[PDB]
RNA sequence: ACGUACGACCAUACCCAGUGGAAAGCACGGCAUCCCGUCCGCUCUGCCCUAGUUAAGCCACUGAGGGCCCGGUUAGUAGUUGGGUCGGUGACGACCAGCGAAUCCCGGGUGUUGUACGU
RNA sequence: GGUGUCCUAAGGGGGGCUCAUGGAGAACAGAAAUCUCCAGUAGAACAAAAGGGUAAAAGUCCCCUUGAUUUUGAUUUUCAG
């Protein structure tokens, strides 16, 4: 049974522009990922209401954050026509950015984990092009 | 003239015993316990936070007519069960003690035949309510960066609804009215102590060894503190009632009764007192 | 075990004071045993508490809020004496009688504000009090004073205290009128 | 009242439409037994928040002169007193004094049985929280007399003592303590005061099964001397004031559920 | 039990006082002297009662003082005892174990004379305590010091003689 | 039983001095980078719990002088309301009652206790 | 009460501290200036007119507000060309 939330747990500042996306980790509520207009994404430890990692590298507003279904990757999509995959346990970017779109990338979708083949995951990105 | 005379002693009015001991502010206590916004006849809980030289004492307390009742208690010496062996009075140990007390209160209530009238009269559109308590700091000074607020922060993170503002946390800036949550995280995981260890190890090695002789002896480096305190938080949230056995001598209750009565000095009886009075009279006569 | 008791005469209630009245006799045993006596009294107490709890839980509206599960209680009906008499209208003063006779309406709260706009300085200023307009010019650098006023002025007194003098005179007159009204009202 | 704090005190002491909860002053005479002091302590413990306590000895006999009681009530804003004394004739006496406008409204003596008195400390149970109102049960045929008597006055004073602060709402968790007063009509009848704590059990129905456990104190009283009110003073004291939030009903004028004023034509 | 290390006499504080008696430039220069001697900002003392004979008024600053703790107090006391040639009188020592003296010129301590400042004298008062003085000073559980733990006139004279190699007459 | 944190009665607990204190806990203590605050890290605040020490706090016992707290006595007595009820023209003098002190004196005492966690 | 001066007003909240006085000390300083310690049930201050006002305060100094009389009401009382 889930009980209705009734009060503020933590108000955590740190973003310098409006927050445009948020998503909890699939493992637990201890980890939260937010993407903002200050060109960054951020991981939050919600147990103590503290920042954990600041993911930098996009040059546009981070319109989307999305956890992989197993929780081992975090994908961010921005208006700089790029998608970046990060390791959430270290805050470091996995490989290079994903290039190929012509306009803003608006949404992300991970392939379901029971459909992963060839020893890799697949990620779909929808864009304005 | 003699100020301390018979009339002075007869007109003297003593304070309360705990006021004479300097342990209780009754002016604050009366407003803490006897006074409320609402008159719904509901019980009230206060989180008592006290500090010693070597311990942190956190209690959940109700007030009754014959004396206070402790709902749950947590101490910073019980953090040895979760792996914290040194710095048991620092701000982070205060945080962990508050978290332990919060988890123990929730586990005792079952929020982690006899039943309540709330369950008797519960309606369909009703939700679980949080456990609510107010902070009691005693005679401690409530300045920015104090450890009473570390305890209250730990308990609020653990799940007790404690009404508070964030302006007395370390990292709060008065000028901008903004809280530096980086500094708050540093203090939660003990990075101020680790930074001091690095600073002493770079500047004054002798002071470093003298202050942190136990850290060096037990091989607790500065960089391990964050993971140590995080693992302690996780273990507290998993098993809030882990049993910790001290290194002190262990006897039974009646064995300690016998041991203390071996050292108690007995009250002299009327016959012995009269005998000593007669001996004093005989010595004065001689 | 049952939650309803049966007695020859029904209980009466006053849920505003959380009070239950049982008019049935309490057949106290005529024994010297404290145990059976207190057992009988405890049974009477248990019956009263049971009917009170049933009445509160069945005939009061129940609201589940963030504070808790609350019962709405009716206002108390048991007649209890007051500690002080009911407040009465004060005796009518001389001004109030005069205004009632002459149809003088009380000034509105916007009309009676301690604020006015000075045109010449182009600022908002108080009519009285600290730095009020009734003490205007007492701190100004230059004050023109008529020679007739200086001739009639007593020695030692300055023009800078004339406004404080007339304020003190008006305050004294108002205080005398207030004391007269107080004495007359106390006589009534 | 030049000072604002003294002005606030005078405004608290001023008569009001909705009166403040009554304050009880606990005091004793020149001679007062330890049993009587214990009973006064238990009553003060049951009423800590709205009581003040004297600590000296007062050469006052309430049924001869009550000017000192009037002065004490005027000075302390205490509209109730519990007064303790002891004689050879009256070994353990609690005099309940209720006043109206700093003058004695009514008085009643209680004689305490010393062989059956048990304090709150003599029961090893969980006690009542500070400031919490107990519910009240008055049982027996002594309180339903058609003529006002000592038992009716005792019931009125005990309700006025234990009533606490009135409230339009109560939490269901604040229904854990009950004060039960038992007395029967008839050689002298005994007024028995008991306090119990309440636990609830499952019964297979919606309503819980109530079981009681003794909290203390255990008091037995015999009603003694009585000072009845002046009838005009009693009429003034039993007048009830109407709050502004109680609308005076107009003929054919109502307020509907949306707050509009509605007129009825015929 | 007198050989316990916790009964060792030590200086609690040294208070330096200049009572000029007049507000203004004289008081400011006295504060400047106290600043140069100590290294910390001084305290201006306000007159309690108005005395017409002394020419003082209530709430008027007439004096200045500095409280010094630590080894700075020891070195300033050494400087003052160098000025007084390590000779004190029996009257200078109080019944509670504190002591003090006075000097009439602040130059002979070792401060170079500046004509824009001038001449000033001072009162030095040294307070003597043992370890455990926190008991009467802490906010929580403040209590009285025990009678055996109190410092007497003979003890502080003995300590002064074996500490500063002085003479008490 | 001892200790600590909250307490309840608020001197039987207060004022002064001496002697002792196993264990652990309190405490004195050590150091001022960071949070924080002073004329002064005195207090407050942070870090250490290692090292020294029971010297003081604290606890127990003892001792004077006060003071304070119980019980009896005073005593159902002074005093005060009642022609109350008997005489006294009456005032009042007894009696009948109802309320009802205190001083003095004697005897005892110098803290009990709740919740929680430990020794 | 009469004059002549000064003030970011009073108030409210929070925090820290403890007063009058006495004893012993400290250049000028001497009954009376300031500083230190001990003792000080309030014997000071502030309100009222206690026969029990207030002491980690209701006293006194700091911090924040000073916005000089808020908004709403089918309700109470009075009034409204």
């Amino acid at each position: 049974k889930v009980h209705a939330v009734s009060r503020l747990a933590h108000r955590i500042p740190g973003h310098g522009q409006p927050i445009l996306s948020c998503q909890f980790s699939p493992v637990s509520s201890s980890r939260l990922a937010t993407g903002s207009g200050d060109n960054t994404a951020r991981i939050w430890d919600t147990d103590s209401g503290t920042p954990k990692f600041t993911l930098k590298g996009h040059t546009g507003w981070v319109l989307g954050v999305s956890w992989s279904p197993d929780g081992k990757y975090l994908a961010t999509c921005s208006m700089d026509t790029t998608v970046r995959v990060w390791d959430p346990e270290s805050g470091k970017q996995v490989n290079q950015e994903f290039r190929g779109h012509a306009k803003w990338v608006l949404a992300l979708a991970w392939q379901p984990y029971h459909l992963w083949r060839d020893g890799t995951a697949r990620l779909a990105s929808a864009s304005k092009d | 003239k003699l100020v301390k005379n018979s009339a002075y002693y007869s007109r003297f009015q003593t304070k309360f015993k705990r006021r004479r001991q300097g342990k209780t502010d009754y002016y604050a206590r009366k407003r803490l316990i006897t006074q409320a916004k609402n008159k719904y006849n509901a019980p009230k809980y206060r989180l008592v936070v006290r500090f010693t030289n070597r311990d942190i004492i956190t209690q959940m307390v109700t007030s009754e007519i014959n004396g206070d009742k402790i709902f749950a208690a947590a101490y910073s010496h019980e953090l040895r069960a979760y792996g914290i062996n040194h710095g048991l009075t620092n701000w982070a140990a205060a945080y962990a003690t508050g978290l332990l007390l919060a988890r123990r209160v929730l586990a005792k209530l079952g929020l982690d035949g006899e039943y309540t009238l709330t369950e008797a009269a519960e309606t369909e559109d009703g939700e679980r309510r949080p456990f609510k308590a107010i902070l009691d700091v005693g005679l401690a000074r409530t300045s920015t960066g104090a450890r009473v607020f570390g305890v209250m922060k730990g308990a609020s993170d653990g799940g007790i609804f404690i009404p508070h503002s964030e302006n007395r946390f370390p990292g709060y800036d008065i000028e901008t009215e903004e809280l530096d949550t980086e500094v708050l995280k540093k203090y939660i995981y003990g990075g101020h102590v680790a930074e001091y260890m690095e600073t002493l190890a770079d500047d004054d090695e002798e002071r470093y060894k003298s202050q942190f002789v136990k850290y060096i002896e037990d091989d607790v480096e500065a960089d391990s503190l964050e993971e140590l305190y995080a693992e302690a938080h996780k273990q507290i949230r998993a098993d809030p009632f882990r049993k910790y056995v001290s290194d002190a001598p262990k006897k039974s209750k009646e064995e300690w009764k016998a041991e203390s009565l071996k050292y108690k000095k007995a009250k002299l009886s009327r016959e012995e007192r009269k005998a000593r009075v007669e001996a004093k009279i005989k010595q004065l006569l001689a | 075990l049952p939650v309803t008791v049966e007695k020859p005469t029904p209980y009466t209630f006053d849920l505003g004071l959380l009070l239950a009245n049982d008019p049935n006799p309490v057949n106290v045993p005529k024994t010297t045993d404290t145990q059976v006596l207190e057992q009988h009294l405890a049974s009477v107490a248990r019956d009263g508490a049971q009917v009170l709890i049933n009445q509160l839980l069945t005939t009061t509206t129940i609201t589940a809020t963030k504070d808790g599960v609350l019962l709405t209680l009716p206002p108390p009906t048991t007649p209890l004496p007051r500690e002080k008499p009911v407040p009465q209208p004060k005796p009518e003063t001389k001004w109030q009688a005069f205004a009632r006779r002459r149809g003088i309406k009380p000034k509105t709260r916007e009309q009676r504000r301690n604020l006015q706009y000075n045109p010449t300085t182009g600022q908002w200023e108080r009519k009285w009090g600290y730095k009020g307009a009734n003490k205007r010019g007492e701190t100004d650098p230059i004050i023109e004073v008529s020679a007739a006023k200086e001739a009639m002025r007593p020695e030692g007194t300055s023009v800078r205290g004339d406004k404080r003098r007339e304020i003190r005179a008006r305050v004294k007159k108002n205080q005398k009128q207030m004391l007269r009204n107080q004495r007359i009202a106390a006589e009534k | 009242p030049r000072n604002a704090r003294s002005k606030r005190a005078l405004e608290k002491r001023a008569p009001k439409i909705v009166e403040n909860p009554k304050t009880c002053l606990f005091l004793r005479g020149t001679t007062c037994s330890q049993i009587t002091q214990d009973a006064m302590n238990d009553l003060y413990a049951m009423r800590q928040v709205h009581a003040k306590r004297f600590h000296k000895k007062n050469a006052i006999h309430p049924f001869e002169d009550a000017t000192s009681l009037c002065f004490f009530s005027e000075k302390n804003d205490c509209s109730l007193m519990v007064f303790g004394s002891s004689n050879k004739k009256r070994p353990h006496t609690l005099t309940f004094v209720r006043m109206f406008d700093y003058k004695v409204l009514d008085m009643l003596e209680f004689y305490l049985d010393p062989d059956t008195y048990r304090s709150i400390s003599q029961f090893k149970t969980s006690k009542i929280p500070i400031g919490m109102r107990p519910m009240m049960v008055f049982a027996g045929t002594a309180f339903e007399s058609p003529v006002p008597n000592a038992f009716t006055m005792a019931k009125s004073m005990l309700i006025d003592f234990f009533r606490g602060e009135p409230s339009d709402k109560i939490d269901v968790e604040g229904l854990r303590f009950v004060v039960v007063v038992t007395a029967d009509e008839p050689q002298k009848p005994i007024l028995r005061l008991r306090v119990y704590g309440i636990r609830t059990k499952r019964s297979g129905t919606r309503l819980p099964r109530v079981e009681v456990e003794e909290h203390g104190p255990r008091m037995d009283f015999r009603l003694g001397r009585m000072r009845e009110p002046d009838p005009a003073m009693l009429k003034e004291a039993m007048k009830k004031a109407k709050t502004p939030q109680e609308e005076r009903t107009k003929k054919n004028i109502s307020m509907d559920l949306l707050g509009d004023k509605i007129g009825r034509i015929h | 039990k007198a050989q316990n290390p916790m009964r060792e006499l030590r200086i609690q504080k040294l208070v330096l006082n200049i009572s000029v008696g007049e507000s203004g430039d004289r008081l400011t220069r006295a504060a400047k002297v106290l600043e140069q001697l100590s290294g910390q900002t001084p305290v201006y003392s306000k007159a309690r009662y108005t005395v017409r004979q002394f020419g003082i008024r209530r709430n008027e600053k007439i004096a200045v003082h500095v409280t010094v703790r630590g080894p700075k107090a020891e070195e300033i006391l050494e400087r003052g005892l160098k000025v007084k040639e390590y000779e004190l009188r029996r009257r200078n020592f109080s019944e509670t174990g504190n002591f003090g003296f006075g000097i009439s010129e602040h130059i002979d301590l070792g401060i170079k004379y500046d004509p824009s400042i001038g001449i000033y004298g001072m009162d030095f008062y040294c307070c003597m305590t043992r370890p455990g003085e926190r008991v009467a000073k802490r906010r929580r559980c403040k209590s009285r010091i025990g009678a055996s733990h109190r410092i007497t006139r003979e003890e502080t004279i003995r300590w002064f003689k074996q500490r500063f190699d002085g003479i008490v007459r």
